[PDB]
């Protein structure tokens, strides 16, 4: 149709258009259709117009077979994207193409929205993990990063973030559901499958959408794969909306863009960074906003994955990007190969916002919990060994990380009681390996419902509606305070007069690795 | 008159060359485009010239949708900002255009960006000690009215608190009109400090407004990252002297600046220095920083953040920002990491009106002794760190649980930093921060134990809080002794 | 278990700044050569356009 | 309407939410009610406890979430996160007849137990129930504890007296 | 000369703009020769010129008190002697910060008095052998 | 139908240059020249795009006492290497020619 010219030159991602003889204007940062076939068309961005009319160009499509001799089309207008509900429950190319398992068109470049139209958060966003909705708080709009070695435990918090929200968005309005966007910068596909799989298995996919750029996809794709889901984002968050948005990786995303730079022989900088990749961050992490009243009250969150290299957070991206997120979670590959998992710092983790967004039943658990373990690192230190002590301190601490060890989301509800009991003494007398046990006991069984003592009035665990009273009133509460003591003092004592002896009795060694299944068992389903 | 008009030739970037026919106006001349073509307004400042008939020049505003033929139009002048008190109480971008969405500002004047700085005669550094109440930047880098200060750290060390902290405990007790520029900073830090000055009626719209804000933020391009500061020092220029009054310049930080700078030497296709950084940061920052400076009609006290990438001070950038500077503030991450907050490292920093001519005596000598038990204390580090506190002379352990004592009570509180530590704010006075520091260097003190120093203000504050742990423990230890009676 | 918790930093800190000096001795001699490419002239490229 | 609401940054704001309420009012699904709050915060028009209320009345009185169901969804989750939404985000605090609606919505669901704790949360906010809900609460909680069906049967199931990963339902 | 880095940021400046080569840490490579230039105009000027004379302490800012950057050994180089002063002792102390350890002056005794050549040959041996006991605590 | 060919137009080491007179073919696409000039066969795959006639290719051979402006055969796709059950217990360079010495390789087709 236009015929604006033809491709000169190509150079991996990069390439080089040269005009017809009738030279016609171009406008700046636009998509251009290469006409590959007699149907099939590329796609590729324009940035560079240059004195001779030769347009420089990053190709997205079908770049081993573009050729020189091929014709060139011009759209005159931004790289867009289609955009809406539509959307939701699918996974796409980044340019709008789906792609196959076994009208609203929205800009690509934005933005982001001035402080006028920004807004402090006011409510929380729940992990389903106790270390994170206890005491590195998140709210709608709080992006936070995620710093940790390789296989560590990254990947699976947005995870379990996602597969949190599907249990309350389908009992709660609309308005207050949370939808969610993974974009997958240079992770595999098998992984992309496998998480695909796993979402529509626990049905989280209708409130959520994978974007993927794998390794194997070209470097302009993955430099506009988070862009493309940022823009996805950005319809729900004017729109009112909440949802949440994942980046892995933008360690990853800086080395394609990295690869652009040196293939166009920018001057690089430290660490073979060109300089504009806090820039190119920024661009992206600005976008994540708590909209104001005057627009909307929206939302957009932004969970960010970047990995560490022995366990390093002086490097320059980590820094950069720590220079621009709005907290912090640290998992330790030392701690993960200790056992505990999730590997949380709670020294170098930290939540800059949330304190305002998490619940008062929440925030006084966190602040005591945060108190005690201030405590427990300085007198786990102190001692290095010197001579063992038996003390409240070291006692609840050891108590408390046996529950921060977890497999998957845990429900607001189950979250706190079995912290409560924690901050008050009552996980003071049971034995350290039987601590998931113990709390699955707690939250799905139900020791006084079976041994018969109901003189508890509401208090149990079976309705799980109990948690917006506890969300809205607060245990402290005059109601809520007696029932809750006498539920825990009862399953306290049932627990230790009826399990714990009969596992200190057990000396078989047939049944003690029963017991140690059993105990594996618990951690994995709590 | 009629308007010089010229055509654009070509587009890298931000960066765009025009061709003016009849000749080129001088460098750093305004050139604005209408919003039909480009959807938005576009001023475009000269920075260089190429050869006659061209014209290379920088975009504020993004350069999406922008043509190789596009008509440009001279203005005539510099980039020109509004200045008075209509200024006052008001949000300002890169070009002066307000965006807080009040209304007009009621503007008489308008200065342009770039301006020379004072001369050697117009100039007079009066030194004079800046009491923020602050403790570590009492005692060690005490602060200069109308000096420089720099706060020179990375991600995550608390240069923003210090920040809050410094502009709660002055500027609202200043008298004095505040001017403050966001420069590649987060814009959620420019909402809640507009907030937290709305509330505080800094920023009253219904009176009087002692307060300026600048903001080219992280989302901005590097073209209003490298000109908010200059838009930032006009505003605090006229004030210092048309008004001939003395003011507060928080900058935010001058880091994303050089970066800016550097992002856009790499599209004019300068050849680069080393490590990466634009081949005129000396100069740009000289002609930023010798702008600030205190003349015979005012004063700018001026608070500088700067960052540190991959925590490197021989960064050539923070490395040529020390010698522009009156007091430099060197942050750590490692102190942060071993709980003490502000995470000050004596050590590095340093300040210049810190001799007995402006400082008192006593304050003198005490922060010289200070420094200097931190720096054995530092040397004998590398032995503790390998073979522990056992294998060292009664004396050196004697410095090493004095100096930790001194590390712990520089760390305190601020109520900026009331949702992290969970405790209330101080102010310490100076003459409560001398005696202090006097009693724990002479060993007036040593009875104390040593957490009883940590995060906590003052030596009434230190004994109430290790009677309070001496309680604690004697209640553990009959508590104890109940539980064993009974068990 | 000290004197292995300073080695492994000394390795990490020594590898740091190995890689280091080496990407910058390596950025050195690209903008050598970039400056010399900015130093060597375009031709002509004469021939029929008609 | 004399009195005149502003945001938190101090703009002005319009009370104006008659015809938004009446959109609510006339909803047949009770997210589509949410929906005009979505389509009402866009407008600068911020709900007031009138709008809550209606909103409160619409979820009680239809007969569903949206005309194809939903799994998992309940009717009392909405009442209360609006609550939660009306209490920590906006500052308003609910009445007597928010927490009615709540009351006769736990009346319609049959339980029992928690609707005992909106009681006491009723008298601890010093709000009066309406004795004809907490009879019929009690009566319900009566007829479970007759018949039993006060608690599941899985809970007052004998559990495993030796332990297994299969016994223990894992 | 106050910092002649300064003078070195300009020169890379000035020759990177009119694009000259860069070199090691950017540099254009002839900075030895600049200050080669700018240095060896020192000198005590003969008998016959008059017995004129120019002294000259030129200034170098250090980075983590290292001597190994390309200017600072550019410049050890051509100077005669150092002063060395270490923030290592104006930390630790002392003012003037010198480190004797490498700070020295190739000229001795010919340059200093009657009077100070023979305080300073007991004062060069005293300090050498003060530099092998002041590592112990006093103990005696 | 008839096969494209090209010339060469500059060798630096593995690098060679080749220009054409017709649409350039894709890239990694193979280019071999008979075996009678260099004394061995010679492929080399398309890399890099210069202009709309000239093509960068990567040699896998040497490519010594190959002359200038020699013509070159357009495989017309990438390299084809032999696939299947004759494939096993045998060995196989990047072209799939066999350098056991243990005779042909007796294989149907040939895949890229
Ligand atoms: N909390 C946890 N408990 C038990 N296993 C875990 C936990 N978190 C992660 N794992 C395991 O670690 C392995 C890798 O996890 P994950 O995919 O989260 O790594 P990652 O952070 O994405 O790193 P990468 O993306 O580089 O692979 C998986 O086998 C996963 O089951
Ligand atoms: N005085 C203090 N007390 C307690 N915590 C502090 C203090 N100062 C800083 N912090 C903590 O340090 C972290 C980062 O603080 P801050 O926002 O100042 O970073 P920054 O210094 O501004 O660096 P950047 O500007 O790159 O974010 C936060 O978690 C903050 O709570
Ligand atoms: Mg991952
Ligand atoms: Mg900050």
């Amino acid at each position: 149709k236009q015929k604006i010219g033809f491709v000169h030159g190509i150079d991996g991602t990069i390439a080089t258009i040269a005009p017809a003889a009738s030279k016609v204007t171009v406008p700046y940062n636009t998509v251009l259709e290469i006409a590959v076939s007699a149907t099939n068309i590329a796609n590729a961005l324009v940035f560079n117009l240059e004195k001779d009319g030769s347009i420089g160009v990053i190709l997205l499509d079908n770049i081993s077979e573009v050729r020189s001799g091929q014709d060139v089309y011009a759209t005159g207008s931004l790289l867009k994207i289609p955009v809406g509900f539509h959307m939701l429950g699918k996974i796409i190319n980044p340019l709008g193409k789906e792609i196959p398992t076994g009208t609203k068109l929205g800009l690509v470049e934005e933005m982001a929205p001035n402080i006028v139209s920004r807004q402090p958060v006011n409510y929380n966003l729940l992990t389903g993990y106790k270390v994170i909705d206890t005491l590195i708080p998140v709210g709608r709009g709080q992006r936070e990063l995620i710093l940790g070695d390789r296989q560590t435990g990254k990947t699976s918090i947005a995870l379990s973030t996602i597969l949190n929200q599907t249990k309350v968005n389908n009992e709660i309005l609309s308005k207050n559901n949370v939808l969610s966007v993974y974009v997958s910068i240079g992770q595999r596909c098998s992984n992309v499958a496998r998480i695909h799989r796993l979402l529509t298995e626990y049905d989280a996919m209708k409130y959520c959408t994978i974007v993927a750029a794998t390794a194997a996809d070209p470097a302009g794709l993955q430099y506009l794969a988070p862009y493309a889901g940022t823009t996805l984002g950005e319809e729900f968050r004017n729109s009112g909306r909440h949802i949440l948005l994942v980046y892995d990786d933008l360690s990853k995303q800086a080395v394609s863009y990295r690869q652009i730079s040196l293939l166009l022989r920018r001057p690089p900088g430290r660490e073979a960074y060109p300089g504009d990749v806090f820039y190119l961050h920024s661009r992206l992490l600005e976008r994540s906003a708590m909209m104001s009243p005057q627009k909307g009250s929206g939302s957009l969150t932004s969970l960010p994955i970047v990995e560490t290299l022995s366990n390093d957070v002086t490097a320059y991206i980590v820094t950069n990007v720590i220079s621009i997120t709005d907290g912090q979670i640290y998992l330790d590959a030392k701690l993960f190969t200790g056992g505990q998992r999730p590997a949380v710092n709670i020294g170098l983790s930290v939540s800059r916002v949330g304190s305002s967004a998490q619940n008062k039943a929440m925030k006084k658990v966190g602040g005591a919990l945060k108190m005690l373990m201030g405590e427990y690192r300085k007198m786990a230190g102190e001692q290095t060994s010197g001579s063992q002590n038996v003390s409240p301190v070291m006692i609840r601490g050891a108590r408390c990380l046996q529950l921060f060890n977890q497999k998957g989301p845990s429900y607001f509800m189950d979250a706190i009681v079995a912290l409560y009991a924690v901050t008050n003494g009552y996980m003071d007398d049971v034995k350290l390996q039987y601590s998931k046990f113990y709390e699955f006991l707690l939250l799905n069984k139900d020791l006084p419902v079976l041994y018969g003592q109901v003189n508890n009035k509401y208090f149990y665990m079976y309705n799980k509606n109990l948690n917006y009273f506890i969300r809205y009133f607060g245990l402290n509460h005059e109601i809520l305070e007696p029932e809750l003591k006498k539920y825990i003092e009862i399953h306290t004592n049932l627990f230790l007069d009826n399990y714990q002896s009969r596992m200190n009795e057990l000396k078989s060694d047939e049944d003690l690795v029963q017991l140690k299944n059993l105990l594996y068992a618990c951690k994995r389903t709590v | 008159d009629v308007k010089q008009v010229g055509y654009v030739q070509q587009i890298i970037g931000a960066v765009v060359d025009v061709t003016f026919t009849d000749s080129v106006p001088p460098v750093l001349t305004a050139l604005t485009v209408d919003a039909k073509e480009t959807g938005t307004l576009l001023t475009m400042e000269i920075v260089q010239h190429l050869d006659t008939k061209t014209a290379r020049c920088i975009c504020m505003s993004s350069t999406d949708m922008l043509r190789l033929r596009t008509p440009v139009v001279n203005t005539g002048s510099q980039i020109t900002v509004p200045v008075g008190e209509a200024t006052l109480g008001r949000i300002f971008n890169v070009m002066g255009d307000a965006i807080d969405q009040r209304g007009p500002v009621k503007n008489k004047v308008r200065w342009p960006i770039h301006r020379k700085a004072p001369t050697l005669a117009e100039q007079s550094g009066k030194d004079e000690v800046l009491v923020t109440g602050i403790k570590v930047i009492d005692l060690i880098l005490p602060y200069c009215k109308g000096g420089k200060i720099g706060l020179f750290g990375g991600a995550g060390v608390g240069k923003t608190v210090i920040i809050m902290e410094l502009i709660n405990n002055v500027a609202k007790g200043h008298g004095g009109y505040s001017v403050f520029a966001g420069v590649g900073e987060r814009t959620r830090e420019g909402t809640d400090l507009y907030l937290e000055m709305m509330g505080s009626k800094v920023i009253d719209l219904q009176g009087d407004s002692k307060c300026v804000l600048v903001y080219g933020q992280m989302n901005e391009p590097p073209g209003a990252r490298a000109r908010v500061a200059q838009t930032a020092l006009t505003m605090a220029e006229y004030f210092r002297d048309e008004a001939g009054q003395d003011v507060l310049l928080f900058v935010d930080n001058v880091f994303r600046f050089t970066q800016a700078n550097s992002e856009v030497s790499a599209l004019l296709g300068r050849i680069p220095a080393a490590v990466g950084y634009q081949p005129t940061l000396a100069e740009d920052l000289g002609m930023l920083q010798e702008r600030i400076t205190s003349t015979v009609k005012g004063s700018i006290t001026s608070v500088q953040a700067v960052y540190v990438p991959a925590d490197d001070i021989t960064d050539p950038a923070p490395a040529t920002t020390f010698s522009h500077l009156d007091a430099t503030t060197v942050l750590s991450r490692s102190v942060a990491e071993a709980g003490i907050y502000p995470a000050v490292e004596p050590l590095e920093c340093a300040s210049r009106i810190m001799d007995p001519d402006a400082i008192d005596v006593n304050h003198y000598n005490v922060a010289m002794d200070i420094v200097e038990m931190l720096t054995k204390y530092k040397e004998l580090q590398d032995i503790i760190a390998v073979l522990g506190i056992d294998e060292l002379s009664e004396e050196d352990k004697l410095i090493v649980d004095r100096a930790r004592k001194v590390a712990k009570f520089m760390s305190q509180p601020f109520a900026v930093a009331e949702v992290f530590t969970g405790m209330k704010g101080y102010y310490v006075q100076l003459e409560d921060c001398v005696s202090d520091f006097g009693s724990l260097l002479m060993g007036q003190c040593d009875n104390i134990p040593e957490m009883a120093f940590y995060m906590v203000g003052g030596l009434d504050s230190v004994k109430e809080k290790a009677a309070k742990m001496a309680a604690e423990a004697a209640a553990m230890r009959e508590r104890a002794r109940k539980a064993a009676e009974a068990k | 278990g000290n004197i292995t918790g300073l080695m492994q930093l000394a390795d990490y800190t020594y590898n740091k700044t190995r890689k280091e000096l080496i990407t910058a001795e390596l950025l050195e001699i690209i903008g050598t050569m970039t400056a010399m490419h900015a130093g060597k002239k375009v031709g002509l490229k004469k021939t029929e356009f008609w | 309407a004399g009195g005149k609401r502003y945001d938190l940054f101090g703009y002005e704001v319009s009370v104006a939410t008659g015809p938004f309420i009446e959109e609510i009012k006339k909803a047949q699904f009770y997210d589509d009610a949410g929906e005009v709050i979505v389509k009402m915060n866009l407008a600068n028009t911020p709900p007031d406890l009138q709008t809550y209320n209606a909103v409160l009345e619409r979820i009680l009185n239809c007969k569903s979430k949206r005309s194809q169901p939903v799994k998992g969804e309940n009717k009392f989750a909405a009442m209360m996160d609006i609550l939660e939404e009306m209490d920590a985000r906006s500052g308003i605090k609910p009445n007597a007849e928010s927490w009615g609606y709540v009351l006769k919505e736990l009346v319609q669901a049959g339980d029992f137990r928690l609707g005992w704790v909106c009681i006491a949360g009723m008298k601890s906010l010093g709000i009066t129930p309406d004795q004809a809900l907490v009879d019929a609460n009690e009566a319900n909680a009566a007829k479970a504890k007759a018949a039993g069906t006060d608690f599941p049967a899985y809970l007052k199931k004998a559990a495993p007296e030796s332990f297994d990963t299969k016994a223990w339902g894992i």
